[PDB]
Protein backbone atom coordinates (compact mmCIF):
# COMPACT_ATOMS: atom_id res chain seq x y z
CA UNK A 1 0.00 0.00 0.00
CA UNK A 2 1.03 3.70 -0.58
CA UNK A 3 2.00 6.41 2.14
CA UNK A 4 -0.78 7.16 3.83
CA UNK A 5 -3.04 7.84 7.48
CA UNK A 6 -5.54 4.64 7.97
CA UNK A 7 -8.45 4.59 10.00
CA UNK A 8 -8.91 0.79 11.18
CA UNK A 9 -11.31 -1.38 12.72
CA UNK A 10 -13.31 -0.28 15.62
CA UNK A 11 -12.13 -1.65 18.99
CA UNK A 12 -14.58 -2.24 22.16
CA UNK A 13 -12.70 -2.75 25.31
CA UNK A 14 -13.56 -6.20 26.11
CA UNK A 15 -15.45 -7.20 29.43
CA UNK A 16 -13.64 -8.49 32.15
CA UNK A 17 -16.06 -10.20 34.62
CA UNK A 18 -19.95 -10.58 35.05
CA UNK A 19 -22.30 -9.11 37.42
CA UNK A 20 -25.42 -11.51 37.90
CA UNK A 21 -27.99 -10.87 40.36
CA UNK A 22 -30.88 -12.57 41.34
CA UNK A 23 -33.54 -12.80 44.24
CA UNK A 24 -32.70 -15.64 46.27
CA UNK A 25 -35.66 -18.18 48.58
CA UNK A 26 -38.23 -17.60 46.44
CA UNK A 27 -41.48 -19.94 46.35
CA UNK A 28 -41.88 -22.36 43.01
CA UNK A 29 -44.37 -21.57 40.58
CA UNK A 30 -46.13 -25.02 40.51
CA UNK A 31 -47.82 -24.98 36.73
CA UNK A 32 -47.67 -28.25 36.33
CA UNK A 33 -50.09 -28.89 39.16
CA UNK A 34 -52.66 -26.07 37.68
CA UNK A 35 -52.23 -28.11 34.04
CA UNK A 36 -52.66 -31.48 35.99
CA UNK A 37 -56.04 -29.98 37.35
CA UNK A 38 -59.15 -32.38 37.69
CA UNK A 39 -61.08 -30.21 36.19
CA UNK A 40 -60.67 -28.70 32.77
CA UNK A 41 -62.98 -26.05 32.04
CA UNK A 42 -65.04 -25.98 28.44
CA UNK A 43 -63.50 -23.28 25.42
CA UNK A 44 -66.87 -21.41 26.03
CA UNK A 45 -64.96 -20.81 29.62
CA UNK A 46 -61.51 -20.65 29.36
CA UNK A 47 -59.35 -20.40 32.42
CA UNK A 48 -56.36 -17.98 33.18
CA UNK A 49 -53.99 -18.27 35.98
CA UNK A 50 -51.11 -15.26 36.50
CA UNK B 1 -15.08 60.75 11.13
CA UNK B 2 -14.18 57.54 10.73
CA UNK B 3 -16.49 54.60 11.08
CA UNK B 4 -15.53 51.09 11.80
CA UNK B 5 -17.58 47.56 11.31
CA UNK B 6 -16.58 44.64 11.47
CA UNK B 7 -17.46 41.53 9.28
CA UNK B 8 -17.30 37.71 9.78
CA UNK B 9 -16.22 35.01 6.63
CA UNK B 10 -16.58 31.86 7.01
CA UNK B 11 -13.58 29.64 4.84
CA UNK B 12 -13.78 26.35 7.40
CA UNK B 13 -15.92 23.91 8.86
CA UNK B 14 -15.89 20.86 11.71
CA UNK B 15 -14.41 17.55 10.00
CA UNK B 16 -16.74 14.84 10.38
CA UNK B 17 -15.53 11.37 10.33
CA UNK B 18 -17.93 8.54 10.24
CA UNK B 19 -17.52 4.86 11.42
CA UNK B 20 -20.04 3.13 9.14
CA UNK B 21 -19.92 -0.36 10.81
CA UNK B 22 -19.57 0.86 14.02
CA UNK B 23 -23.05 3.51 13.62
CA UNK B 24 -24.65 0.43 12.05
CA UNK B 25 -23.62 -2.95 13.57
CA UNK B 26 -21.59 -1.27 16.68
CA UNK B 27 -20.55 -4.29 18.29
CA UNK B 28 -22.99 -7.81 17.55
CA UNK B 29 -21.45 -10.04 15.16
CA UNK B 30 -24.84 -11.26 13.48
CA UNK B 31 -25.04 -8.30 12.47
CA UNK B 32 -21.73 -7.68 11.10
CA UNK B 33 -22.36 -11.14 9.11
CA UNK B 34 -25.27 -9.76 7.54
CA UNK B 35 -23.68 -6.33 6.96
CA UNK B 36 -20.56 -8.25 5.15
CA UNK B 37 -22.70 -9.22 2.40
CA UNK B 38 -23.74 -5.94 1.18
CA UNK B 39 -20.59 -5.00 -0.54
CA UNK B 40 -19.10 -2.05 -0.76
CA UNK B 41 -21.47 0.46 0.84
CA UNK B 42 -18.96 1.60 4.01
CA UNK B 43 -16.59 1.93 2.07
CA UNK B 44 -17.98 4.59 -0.63
CA UNK B 45 -19.08 6.49 2.65
CA UNK B 46 -15.31 6.55 4.01
CA UNK B 47 -13.85 7.72 0.62
CA UNK B 48 -17.07 10.41 0.03
CA UNK B 49 -16.08 11.93 4.05
CA UNK B 50 -12.31 11.50 3.61
C1 LIG C 1 -57.93 -27.84 40.93
O1 LIG C 1 -58.77 -26.70 40.68
C2 LIG C 1 -59.80 -26.52 41.66
C3 LIG C 1 -60.66 -25.36 41.20
O2 LIG C 1 -62.02 -25.76 41.06
C4 LIG C 1 -59.17 -26.29 43.04
O3 LIG C 1 -60.21 -26.15 43.99
C5 LIG C 1 -59.94 -25.03 44.85
O4 LIG C 1 -59.09 -25.45 45.94
C6 LIG C 1 -58.74 -24.41 46.87
C7 LIG C 1 -57.79 -25.03 47.87
O5 LIG C 1 -57.26 -26.26 47.39
C8 LIG C 1 -60.01 -23.86 47.51
O6 LIG C 1 -59.67 -22.82 48.42
C9 LIG C 1 -60.94 -23.34 46.43
O7 LIG C 1 -62.15 -22.88 47.01
C10 LIG C 1 -61.25 -24.44 45.41
N1 LIG C 1 -62.08 -23.92 44.34
C11 LIG C 1 -63.41 -24.05 44.33
C12 LIG C 1 -64.12 -23.46 43.15
O8 LIG C 1 -64.02 -24.63 45.22
C13 LIG C 1 -58.25 -27.46 43.38
O9 LIG C 1 -57.56 -27.23 44.60
C14 LIG C 1 -57.22 -27.67 42.27
N2 LIG C 1 -56.38 -28.82 42.56
C15 LIG C 1 -55.17 -28.71 43.12
C16 LIG C 1 -54.43 -29.99 43.35
O10 LIG C 1 -54.70 -27.62 43.44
Amino acid sequence: PNTGVYDLSGFTVKPVATVYRRIPNLPDCDIDNWLNNVSVPSPLNWERRI
Amino acid sequence: TIAGHEEFIQTSSPKVTIDCSAFVCSNYAACHDLLSEYGTFCDNINSILN
